[PDB]
């Protein structure tokens, strides 16, 4: 799921509290499409609604349906609420709480949204953007091993549970390791900022376990989106549960302080890239991968779909052949989700040509996906023993009135359905004839 | 991977703005660069991956312009006030020309337009776009370079848009024409940001789903080579294809080449 269908299910007071931030009502309008970001601009600085028909002639008839989409969102998000114009018309107005936001975070004013950064001058153990990029790799590097079950790679008791609780990984019996499930290959296949993004909404889902304000983590979260690298922000003037998130963000890698009692905490690139590099995979004509990497993590994300051939200090050579994919996609990865990581960690010098990756490989990848299957099984009881067309046609309308049908055969009178409702359909055949 | 560019171009000329301040109208130049600043920030928060560029131009030379808000947004302003601040404080009247040098400044604008160009990634194509506020009068004696500039414009099919203040100029309707840019003429300069976030701020793509007021009626009037003013009918020769006011036994541009 993205994060418009997320808010789309919020109740309007949380909307409400949501757009008090002008962090979260930025990210909200950089979420928008194209053409809702113009009406957006267009009505910022009116203090008085706008007729529907106004609204509806700026845009052409040819992209009505754009503008009707534009404007189901809008109406969705809640920017924006309809007025009762005088005289029977309706009136188009931004929500005033979201209009101040966003003049605020725009054109300026209020207070800035850090408490302050210089009063404990400078860090005497800071970093620099280097560091906490490879601090941030390595905590990822460490999560996703603890997700494959590496005993090199250990975390929390809680991030684990977290894990167990988004479906990703199963734990059959207290005390044994979970094992990773297809839900968690998909999530290993998926993009780095897809991965947040999935691992901060299951995070958000959960929190209600917790008792924890959706609000303010939602706005914690925005405002770090915005935060710029490389510079260290006041711990103070947050509440004592979302420190304690802030701190399961040091686990992720998001934020990286020296201590729980620092007062200063480093947003990092990734989380940056939460709102939202160059990729080092080539490929050939001759279904070849080459690698330029080095972590076993990305030596082993390749080998679920793809035959190693050789590893040198610095490249990877590999060869992606058919009995390769048919394992991968057995073990729960589509062809889709393999075409996305291999054109997400394309190497820049591919990425000249036309298409990111050649046709012809990912069609092949493709058709081998169709290979499993090619062939289709339904388990069911089929009925063959109609005597006259109006009684196989009642059963038949009585089964789809049902909606256990399988599979329907006029020309020969022959029918099948589930096991489920076999007994059902017995059931009406019988009460049929006995009636009659 | 949509990259937009929009560079912005502002007539700074000091004798238009001083006698627009001692006509105590309600418009300003401080409010010109608020609307531009706010023009830009309006820009950049349409898309992540979009850049700004601003030039001032001047008598002298053209100048690179570039607590509750952005921090990124708070920088770029910060920037650019002292950027103006600088070009004002330190602008001398040292000589008798007058006209504003707006050749240089899109020249300026096309050398960083393909100077980022080359920066890009090759998965990605930048759109760059070129907008021009004009406030002093037209100058005629910069026909030829600013014909040069807006035929290399539209070979690298980069967009100029023309935003007139008070006095109309065909060169700027000229540039929206051929390089096919909306050329508008500013009816209270008050609002003049209003239309700036009405009618340029959506891309060249977003323009065809909106509707836009239609062109103003070009011009198309030559510069005489040896009056540099605008003509209607003259003489034009058949070889080097100049243009004289006057009726000439020898073409000067001809005898000029051996
Ligand atoms: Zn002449
Ligand atoms: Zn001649």
């Amino acid at each position: 799921r993205n994060l418009q269908e997320f808010l789309g299910g919020l109740s309007p007071g949380v909307l409400d509290r949501l757009y008090g931030h002008p962090a979260t009502c930025l990210a909200v309008f950089r979420e928008l499409p194209s053409l809702a970001k113009n009406w957006v601009m267009r009505m910022l600085f009116l203090e008085q609604p706008l007729p529907q028909a106004a609204v509806a002639l700026w845009v052409k008839k040819e992209f009505s349906k754009a503008q009707e989409e534009s404007t189901g969102l809008l109406s969705g998000l809640r920017i924006w609420h309809t007025q009762l114009l005088p005289g029977g018309l309706q009136g188009l107005i931004l929500n005033p709480i979201f209009r101040q936001n966003l003049r605020i975070a725009l054109l300026g004013g209020g207070k800035a949204w850090s408490d302050d950064t210089s009063q404990l001058g400078p860090d005497k153990h800071a970093r620099d953007v280097p560091s906490l990029d490879k601090y941030a790799e390595e905590r990822w590097e460490v999560v996703l091993h603890f997700m494959v079950g590496s005993p090199s790679a250990a975390v929390s008791q809680d991030l684990a549970q977290l894990l167990s609780q988004a479906g990703l990984m199963k734990s059959t019996e207290p005390g044994e390791p979970p094992c990773i499930t297809s839900a968690g290959f998909q999530f290993l296949l998926l993009d780095t900022p897809a991965q947040l993004w999935y691992f901060m909404l299951q995070y958000l889902q959960t929190a209600q376990s917790r008792g924890m304000d959706l609000v303010e983590i939602l706005s914690f979260l925005f405002q770090l989106s915005f935060s710029t690298l490389g510079k260290d922000y006041s711990v103070e003037g947050m509440s004592d549960s979302l420190l304690n998130f802030l701190q399961h963000l040091r686990e992720f890698g998001l934020v990286f302080q020296r201590k729980r009692k620092s007062r200063r905490y480093y947003p990092t690139r990734l989380a940056i890239n939460l709102s939202s590099q160059p990729g080092f995979i080539v490929v050939e004509t001759n279904y070849r991968l080459y690698a330029y990497t080095e972590s076993e993590l990305q030596i082993a994300l390749i080998a679920l779909f793809s035959e190693m051939l050789y590893r040198f200090p610095n490249m990877v050579v590999a060869q992606v052949t058919r009995e390769s994919v048919q394992q991968a996609i057995a073990s729960g990865i589509t062809a889709q989700q393999i075409i996305h990581f291999l054109r997400t960690r394309a190497h820049p010098v591919m990425l000249k040509q036309t298409p990111v990756l050649p046709p012809t490989i990912t069609d092949q990848i493709r058709l081998w996906e169709l290979e499993r299957d090619r062939l289709r099984f339904t388990e069911g009881v089929l009925y063959n023993q109609f005597l006259s067309q109006v009684d196989f046609e009642l059963l038949l309308a009585h089964a789809r009135e049902l909606g256990v049908l399988v599979f329907e055969n006029s020309a020969k009178r022959l029918m099948v359905v589930t096991p489920a409702g076999h007994s059902d359909v017995k059931r009406f055949w019988k009460r049929q004839k006995h009636s009659s | 991977d949509e990259l937009n560019l929009l560079v912005i171009v502002v007539d700074a000329n000091p004798i238009w703005w001083g006698k627009q301040a001692l006509k105590e109208s309600q418009f300003t130049l401080s409010k010109c660069i608020d609307a531009v600043m706010v023009l830009g920030n309006s820009h950049l928060f349409m898309n992540r991956s979009n850049k700004l560029a601003v030039i001032a131009s001047h008598i002298q030379e053209s100048r690179f312009l570039y607590d509750g808000k952005y921090e990124l947004l708070t920088s770029a302003n910060e920037v650019i006030v002292e950027e103006i601040k600088d070009l004002m404080t330190k602008s001398d009247i040292k000589g008798q020309h007058t006209e504003t040098l707006l050749a240089g400044s899109l020249a300026k604008a096309l050398c960083y337009i393909h100077r980022m160009n080359k920066e890009v990634k090759d998965n990605q194509e930048m759109k760059s776009r070129i907008l021009v506020i004009k406030a002093a009068e037209d100058s005629a004696l910069q026909y030829m370079n600013f014909m040069n500039v807006i035929f290399a414009a539209q070979k690298q099919n980069i967009l100029i848009d023309a935003c007139v203040l008070d006095s109309d100029s065909g060169l700027l309707q000229q540039a929206c024409d051929i390089t096919g840019g909306l050329y508008l003429k500013v009816p209270q300069m008050p609002s003049l940001l209003q239309y700036l976030l009405w009618v340029f701020l959506p891309d060249q793509d977003q323009r065809s789903q909106l509707i836009l007021p239609p062109p103003v009626h070009v011009d198309y009037r030559a510069a005489c080579f040896c009056h540099r003013n605008l003509i209607e009918i003259g003489y034009v020769c058949s070889v080097c294809l100049s243009i004289f006011c006057n009726f000439s036994p020898i073409c000067t541009t001809c005898e000029t080449a051996f």
